[PDB]
């Protein structure tokens, strides 16, 4: 709409790449519902957008009524390759390896429906085994 | 970035269609003209005859006509005699336009309905009110 | 074995009296004004060459579309951002409300800087009305 | 030849402060013929070696005098510059003469 | 302003009115009846403008 | 725009390639909020205007309105392809490399949460056995 400062609503247009107000993909009536349910938080709100942005996106045709013509088809090409690179290729949180922290090793020693094991790293020099 | 609004204008649409003949019998044209911008692609129009920025040498003088396709989504009418309807003036660089003759797109795709209008330049002339 | 030399020129102009008040003439620069608010675009940039003396010639468009003479409005203030604060002249005879740059106010500017120009009017019931928001490059 | 930045820095040291007309041609003797009185003239920063001043200077030129020449004057009371009027300006009764621009300049 | 709710030209959008801060600017309205016809302000004894949130 | 001595913004614009009047995409509005967010540093508002940049390109389809033909389907692959090699393909860090620096590994035999190795480099040479 303009005004980003301002703006919850046009602040998700921003990150939803939807600024153009000559090409709307995105209805506000579709966008206030996606602010609605993410807790009016922009940020969980963008990505719901986008998804429904790509499959808006892939819907479209090649359209030409006499005078005007639109190419539709090379967009979803263009656009699935931007969303895999900035968005699903960026990982969201750390990995996990095995035997690596002691506390750990505890905290999973406490739990009681698990196997257990004959012979455990460690129990060579433990007193108490 | 559609190109389809490039360009914007202000139209003059005779929103109060009244339009009468007075007692004397002169025509009345709509006392209340608004000017809303609006937005479409302006472009010559190449077609046989109609002439574009032409100027004519008569031998009165030297006068100066256009004709110009405008591509818009905007419902611009046109002068009807049956809906008494008055057409509309398009601007560009401050001379008045008129839409003659239209082409209605409307329905018939989803995200390229549009109109296709006719614009034409308004001829010099002495004005006298009635 | 070698000698460099030189040369010099002077050259005077008057224009005796006649008890006028003179002919300062220069400037290319007039620029639009419409009270309504004006193809939006991208606006144009005011290019004045740095030194010289421009005459800023603003036109005051009556707020439907047509000139209007520089009535009601007593003071016009000319408020370059961040740079400088002068009263313009409300001219009668041209109809239209200018300003000249002087040699003072450059000393306040740096070349090629875009500043911003707000041309400022008060009519008789004190109301202050931005008119103009052009942007200038002293170039 | 001069360089532009030899120029300037010489220029640097006039000054040049009064201006006083003459009828005749001084060269020869600047404190002949001093018809007008000394009268401030302001001066600029050389820019390639050219000054100019900065606004008008007003002359009182007594009456029944023909200025026709014209010297400058600085700071020290010593004339570093003289020059014509392009015109002998007869003032039959007392007049006011403006100088609109002078310029000083070593551009060959 | 349109009693009728109709807009004028339909099919076009609406643009944010810009208003120059710091200067004193009289907003005009123009109201046209259900046949979009100018009416006389004689039909209006009180009118008043909302900001949303400012005033 | 046109200075950018001394407009931040502007030197904003430059490393982010919207320098074109002409055919902006990115709007003033936007790329002021990405100058804020990034605190009011030039650099990285770049690399969020210029992954924005990205985006709308990818959108952009061709478009034919009567006598113009815009083919806007060969921008996003040539655009794509100089970002990845000049700047998703800069490593501005240092690669950690197994255990050299007889100091790192001091600070990480300090930490707690590990586990006791059995035995490591360096030692059977040491009296004082871990």
């Amino acid at each position: 709409t303009g005004d980003p400062a301002n703006n919850p609503l046009d602040r998700v247009r921003i990150l939803c790449t939807d600024t153009d107000n000559n090409e709307i993909l995105i209805d506000q009536s579709v966008l206030e519902w996606f602010y609605q349910e993410s807790g009016k938080d922009e940020k969980k709100a963008a990505i719901k957008a986008l998804k429904y942005l790509l499959f808006q996106v892939a819907k479209m045709g090649d359209e030409k009524v006499g005078g005007v013509y639109l190419r539709n088809s090379s967009r979803f090409k263009s656009l699935k390759a931007v969303y895999d690179d900035l968005v699903k290729s960026s990982v969201s949180g750390l990995p996990y390896a095995g035997g690596i922290n002691q506390c750990d090793i505890d905290m999973r020693r406490q739990n009681p429906c698990s196997v257990k094991k004959y012979t455990e790293y460690g129990d060579a020099v433990r007193y108490y085994g | 970035m559609r190109l389809l609004n490039r360009h914007s204008f202000v139209v003059k649409r005779k929103v109060s269609e009244d339009g009468h003949y007075n007692e004397d019998g002169d025509w009345v044209a709509s006392q209340d003209v608004v000017s809303i911008n609006c937005k479409g692609n302006i472009q010559p129009y190449i077609k046989g005859s109609v002439k574009n920025g032409t100027q004519i040498v008569l031998p009165e003088g030297i006068r100066l006509t256009d004709t110009r396709i405008l591509f818009t989504v905007a419902e611009l009418r046109t002068s009807d005699d049956v809906d008494w309807t008055e057409a509309d003036i398009v601007m560009i660089k401050g001379h008045e336009y008129e839409v003659f003759m239209t082409m209605d797109w409307s329905e018939q795709l989803a995200h390229t309905s549009h109109y296709e209008y006719i614009i034409i330049r308004r001829d010099k002339m002495n004005a006298v009110r009635n | 074995e070698l000698t460099v030399e030189a040369g010099s020129r002077v050259s005077l102009s008057g224009y005796v009296s006649d008890g006028g008040t003179s002919d300062v003439f220069t400037i290319c620069r007039l620029l639009d004004a419409p009270m309504n608010g004006k193809s939006n675009n991208c606006n144009e940039i005011v290019k004045i060459p740095f030194d010289s003396s421009c005459l800023l010639g603003v036109k005051l468009y009556n707020c439907e579309n047509k000139r209007v003479n520089v009535n009601s409005v007593e003071a016009a203030f000319i408020t370059i951002d961040t740079a400088f604060q002068s009263p313009m002249t409300v001219n009668k005879e041209s109809n239209r409300l200018e300003y000249i740059f002087s040699q003072n106010d450059y000393k306040v500017l740096v070349k090629g800087k875009v500043y911003d120009m707000i041309v400022n009017v008060v009519d008789e019931s004190g109301n202050h009305s931005t008119i103009l928001k052009q942007k200038v490059r002293f170039n | 030849t001069l360089t532009i930045d030899g120029k300037n820095k010489i220029l640097a040291t006039l000054t040049p402060t009064t201006i006083v007309l003459h009828n005749v041609d001084p060269t020869a003797d600047p404190t002949a013929n001093k018809v007008t009185q000394p009268v401030a003239i302001f001066f600029s920063e050389p820019n390639n070696g050219l000054i100019a001043s900065e606004d008008t200077v007003n002359i009182t030129v007594p009456a029944s005098a023909t200025v026709s020449h014209f010297s400058l004057w600085d700071d020290n009371s010593k004339c570093v510059a003289t020059g014509a009027l392009s015109s002998p300006q007869f003032f039959a009764e007392e007049g006011i003469y403006v100088i609109s621009s002078v310029s000083i300049d070593l551009n060959k | 302003a349109p009693m009728n709710g109709k807009q004028f030209i339909s099919n076009n959008c609406n643009e944010i009115v810009k208003i120059p801060f710091d200067s004193s600017c009289l907003l005009g309205v123009k109201l046209y009846n259900c046949e979009n016809k100018r009416v006389n302000v004689n039909s209006v004894e009180a009118a008043f403008i909302t900001i949303d949130t400012a005033f």
